[PDB]
RNA sequence: CCUCGCAAGAGGUGCACAAUCGACCGUGAGUAAGAGCAUAGCUGUUGGGAGUUCCUGCCGAA
């Protein structure tokens, strides 16, 4: 049903999609890993599926598998990514063995990018502390 | 009762549940398969090489 | 495509009990006949 | 009355009672009841046990209960039964109705897997057809038993070639049984000849004619035909087996 | 602990990809072979 | 006088002379729709926000590394 | 004609979409011309009965192929006898899917026939009389 | 669509429909294996009293 449920979220509301100026669409979704409104993208589309989301400090893993379709309240599984990059990376990889290479690559930059976020903003907010 | 299933009428006079025309909702399963690629030609590149 | 639904009771807890799910959400899900038919009855009222 | 409480207790939204039903499963099986029961029976608990492969979660799980449902053909098997007498024991009759509500219940439900759900399925046919082939080399390979299981179970749907076996499930056994054979027998010189004895030994020959018929005849598939002539045919191991 | 093992079409994948490979390879041999003997064709015609 | 002949190429339409594509931004969660996208989209805060949010937005905009179209509307003027 | 059914159901597009697929990459031409059937308006896909397809198969050498009817089969019952054969069509009527399933024969969506055969093979095609 | 053929072809079989050839019913609208009904959209004509035309594009007589 992945297909049926697609086309009718592509050719009407998807309610968390945004029409920016360009004519390119954007899901508000926030288990989205590319915010952009695509057969690839859409986590409600896809029944297999994989991001970096950032709870507090944390960087963590969430999945979604078509096992746990149902249930939605159980669905999403929640990873811990260790602090060392490359051991991030390397748990990123082995979770994602034998997984289609769009949700992965994604999947990693988005790491970078969380990381590189907490970075910064542990930059704007430095304080006297230690 | 009120709507019916495979074997039992559907209270409804003269009503039966629509037919599917396609019977599988997924047409990644059906495209990929196991004999259709069997079936199928070798592919392309996906993305065509620029000739002259 | 599940076989059955497991019921709940109102505090929360799973019921042992499970239903066999109906035929009427094995059937075609098809956005313009809904979308038509919504139009034509909207218009009523 | 028991055999519809495992199909439900087996189709249950909890892992733990799908898990406890597998688990009493096991010690059901093992009853003279489930013998004298028709095939009717054998094909209601594949389907319990196919939707209990359905709500598996996970890659490691998936093996696990791959393994499970293989192991559930290797009970029922007796070492006095091969002993005996050659002919075939009533308890590999109800093997063989095992196998046949087995094929028949993946045959129904092959072309309704999701895209994503067909990978575990492909895995599971893979252990059931070890487990299968493992319950003939624990008897020896009988040719009572032998006859009996290609004629009952391959034949029937599997190998039959007919219009309404799904193809798809003929083309994944001819990529697992050559692969499987080789499970059964277990450097690459020394385990070429060791290899070659026990395949001397086994009665994979019998089972090679079955794809020989069917590529024989015009009114099979062209596509099934084809993919079997090239995959067999031209294998190196048949030579290598004198087969 | 225990290893994970290849998806079961993943593997038909790669077989029937080595084998598609081989043969454009074969008949990439055989073109560059009829090419030379084309135009050598071409060139006594065009004498 | 206007005709299609005066299209503009698509791999450079829409874009903005610092080259990124400009994207409404209404709130903080619909400014984290654009974490990554920072070299192809910038944000534009709109008209009606208040301006209490906008320095919640600029602030969690700097903390993104997204660059936002118009910083110092509405807290400073021109 | 068209280069896509008019129509805006789901499921008839993903049925394009396959046979579009097949026809691209199958050498045979059976994808291409149910592919070409598909787009067609309602008026240029008329109904065949059960009684053509006991007319198709009574010709020689055609009792075991598979008949396909892209778009509806509606029932006779100007017959008693009827043989057994998986038809394939779009749409069945329930008189029709009464009839073949009653006589042995059995009734499949075009998607199972191309799982079936992706090139056609052993296929019967036939098209209803477009009078008016 | 099936066989043979690497291919061109050799055939076999034949949807719709056409071509002529005829039988029967009653010389055609013929039969000898029907498709219509309902809804909605667009829209041609007949009508009942009955100047220009937001922007862009497209097809195009004489
Ligand atoms: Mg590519
Ligand atoms: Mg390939
Ligand atoms: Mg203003
Ligand atoms: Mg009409
Ligand atoms: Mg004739
Ligand atoms: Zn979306």
């Amino acid at each position: 049903s992945d297909e049926i449920v697609w086309q009718v979220i592509n050719q009407s509301f998807c309610s968390h999609r945004i029409k920016a100026p360009n004519g390119q669409n954007f899901c508000r979704n926030e288990y989205n890993v590319t915010g952009l409104c695509t057969r690839q993208s859409c986590p409600l589309a896809n029944s297999k599926y994989a991001t970096v989301k950032c709870d507090n400090g944390k960087l963590y893993l969430y999945m979604k598998t078509p096992e746990r379709a149902h249930t939605p309240a159980k669905l999403w599984e929640r990873i811990k990514l260790s602090k060392n990059y490359t051991k991030a990376l390397q748990q990123i990889d082995e979770h994602l063995l034998h997984w289609s290479k769009f949700f992965r690559h994604k999947c990693k930059q988005r790491f970078t990018k969380l990381t590189q976020v907490m970075i910064t903003e542990r930059r704007l907010a430095l304080r006297e502390e230690e | 009762q009120v709507w019916g299933s495979e074997t039992v009428a559907s209270s409804k006079v003269g009503y039966t549940l629509p037919s599917h025309i396609i019977s599988t909702s997924d047409v990644t399963r059906i495209i990929n398969s196991s004999e259709i690629q069997s079936a199928i030609r070798p592919a392309g590149q996906a993305t065509q090489k620029r000739t002259h | 495509s599940r076989p059955q639904v497991t019921v709940h009771s109102l505090t929360g807890e799973a019921t042992a009990n499970a239903l066999p799910l109906p035929a009427v959400f094995s059937a075609p899900i098809r956005p313009d006949i809904v979308h038509t038919v919504f139009t034509s009855v909207n218009k009523n009222k | 009355m028991e055999t519809s409480n495992f199909v439900k207790q087996l189709s249950s939204n909890n892992r733990k009672t799908r898990v406890n039903a597998l688990e009493a499963l096991k010690k059901y099986l093992t009853a003279k009841q489930f013998k004298e029961n028709k095939q009717i029976e054998f094909n209601k608990l594949w389907k319990g046990l196919y939707y209990a492969m359905w709500f598996s979660d996970r890659p490691r799980p998936q093996q696990r209960l791959a393994n499970e449902l293989g192991e559930l053909h290797g009970l029922y098997f007796d070492p006095k039964d091969n002993s005996t007498a050659d002919e075939l024991t009533t308890n590999d009759k109800a093997f063989i109705k095992f196998s046949r509500g087995f094929w028949k219940v993946m045959c129904f439900e092959w072309f309704n897997i999701d895209r994503y759900r067909l990978d575990k399925y492909l895995l599971l046919i893979r252990r059931v057809l070890f487990s299968q082939l493992k319950y003939l080399q624990s008897r020896n390979w009988d040719k009572k038993l032998v006859d009996e299981y290609i004629k009952k179970v391959l034949r029937w749907l599997p190998l039959s070639g007919s219009p309404k076996v799904y193809t798809g499930i003929p083309i994944h056994i001819v990529d697992i049984l050559l692969d499987e054979w080789e499970r059964l027998l277990k450097n690459k010189e020394e385990e070429m000849r060791k290899i070659a004895e026990s395949a001397k030994k086994t009665p994979l020959a019998d089972v090679i004619a079955i794809f020989q018929d069917i590529v024989a005849d015009y009114n099979n598939s062209k596509v099934l035909r084809e993919k079997i002539k090239e995959d067999l045919f031209s294998d190196t191991r048949l030579v290598s087996w004198d087969i | 602990a225990e290893k994970i093992l290849t998806p079961e079409s993943q593997l038909k994948k790669s077989k029937a990809q080595q084998k598609t490979a081989e043969q454009v390879a074969a008949e990439r041999a055989a073109r560059k072979a009829a090419n030379k003997e084309k135009r050598a064709i071409i060139l006594e015609r065009n004498a | 006088q206007p005709k299609i002949g005066y299209g503009s190429n698509k791999k450079t339409k829409f874009l903005s002379p610092s080259g990124h594509k400009t994207f409404l931004v209404a709130n903080v969660k619909d400014l984290e729709t654009l974490t990554m996208h920072t070299k192809t989209y910038a944000a534009e805060i709109a008209h009606n926000i208040s301006a209490k949010n906008r320095v919640v937005i600029l602030a969690r905009a700097k903390a993104l590394g997204i660059k936002v179209t118009n910083p110092k509307g509405r807290l400073a003027l021109e | 004609h068209r280069t896509a059914p008019k129509s805006d159901n789901v499921y008839l597009k993903l049925l394009v979409k396959l046979y579009t697929f097949l026809a691209r990459r199958t050498d045979a031409p059976f994808n291409k011309v149910v592919l070409k059937a598909l787009f067609l308006s309602k008026i240029n896909r008329p109904p065949v009965s059960v009684s053509r397809i006991a007319r198709a198969l009574k010709q020689e050498g055609a009792a075991n192929k598979t008949v396909v009817v892209v778009g509806t089969v509606t029932d006779d019952a100007r017959i008693f006898e009827f043989p057994k054969t998986t038809v394939a069509a779009l749409r069945f009527t329930a008189g029709a899917r009464a009839k073949i399933v009653k006589a042995g024969g059995e009734c499949i969506t075009l998607d199972q026939l191309a799982v079936r055969a992706p090139k056609g093979q052993n296929t019967l095609i036939l098209r209803g009389p477009r009078n008016s």
